[PDB]
């Protein structure tokens, strides 16, 4: 395949007003190890190094919080995957039940984050 | 029951 350094890379990333784990693209590496984040809802803020996650395709059985389109939220485990119109999918099994979310709507919980920043922290 | 409890999603960004 192909890759660049960081800059347009889809990665998860911390929304820096300590919240959760949510997708976006890297626009820019912003310098000091800031790199700034379209996130996938369009909002676009620097976030540190350590807090972004570039190799998280969210492995199974990983605990995520979901959110629908029409603004539920839940929390439950991802047990599968799916890919529809060139988007990444993840089967959230629910109340002992599938449902499909999206990249974007498959938000980690920051505790079930922090577990990945070990790994895939750009930091 | 329960709502969108974070900042997540936006519209018209397209």
């Amino acid at each position: 395949g192909h890759m660049n350094s960081f800059v347009g890379l889809r990665v998860v990333a911390k929304w820096s007003s300590n919240g959760y784990f949510y997708s976006g693209k890297i626009t820019r590496d912003v310098g000091a190890g800031k790199y700034k984040l379209l996130f996938d809802d369009g909002y676009e803020c620097d976030v540190l190094g350590k807090d972004i996650l570039l190799c998280d395709p969210i492995p199974l059985d990983t605990e995520v919080t979901a959110l629908s389109e029409d603004e539920y939220f839940s929390a439950g485990v991802v047990k599968g995957h799916r890919k529809e119109s060139g988007e990444l999918y993840y089967s959230i099994e629910k109340e002992g039940q599938r449902k499909w979310y999206k990249r974007m709507a498959v938000i980690l919980s920051l505790e079930q984050g922090n577990r990945l920043r070990e790994q895939y922290g750009l930091g | 029951g329960a709502k969108r409890h974070r900042k997540v999603l936006r519209d018209n960004i397209q």
